[PDB]
Order: structure tokens, then sequence, then C-alpha cells
């Protein structure tokens, strides 16, 4: 019914799935701001991935 | 006296009938509450509208 679909998709606001995602790789992340030998783990990171 | 008689009948029926029902649609919305986007953008068959 029309209606059920009214309501799910209202319920949608406050439980949502992730239709699309754009994603960097988490070695990205690895920052020598955090990390001594970042380059090093950073480098380690892409091999083992 | 001497009598003969041959009788033959054929008959032939043949009936065939196809149908192809095709139905789409595509309402698209964009803005508003995602409830009331969700409750209309439901396809109504009975009334597209």
């Amino acid at each position: 019914t029309a209606d059920l679909m009214q309501e799910w998709g209202d319920a949608v606001q406050y439980n949502p799935a992730i239709i699309k995602v754009k994603v960097e790789p988490l070695y990205e992340l690895v920052t020598a701001t955090d990390f001594a030998y970042s380059s090093t783990v950073r480098q380690n990171m892409k091999q083992a991935l | 006296s001497s009598h003969g008689c041959k009788e033959l009948e054929n008959a032939l029926k043949a009936a065939s009938g196809t149908q192809n029902n095709v139905l789409r649609g595509e309402p698209f919305i964009r803005g508003g509450g995602a409830g009331f986007i969700s409750g209309l953008s439901y396809l109504e068959l009975d009334n597209p509208a």
C-alpha cells in the first residue's frame, strides 16, 4: 500500500542505508601527524592490501 | 444382385491466440519529505497521477 511506502520512507530518514559510496583505502589515514614511519606503514598496507 | 457403398469424412479444426500486455512507469521526485516522496512516487496503477 502507498501508505506503507510512505511510512517506510518516513522511517528511512532515521535509519537509512548507504546507497552510494565513494571510498578511499584505509592507508590514506596513516599520516605522519599520528604515526612514526608513516611512509613505511603506508607502503606495507599497500602491499598487504 | 450385388451392391457396394463407400463413405468417407474428414474434418479439421485449428485455432490459436496470443496476448502481449506490457505496462511500465517511472515516477520521479526531487525535494520534500522522504515519506511523501516514497508515498507519492509509488505508482498507484489505478491513478498514475
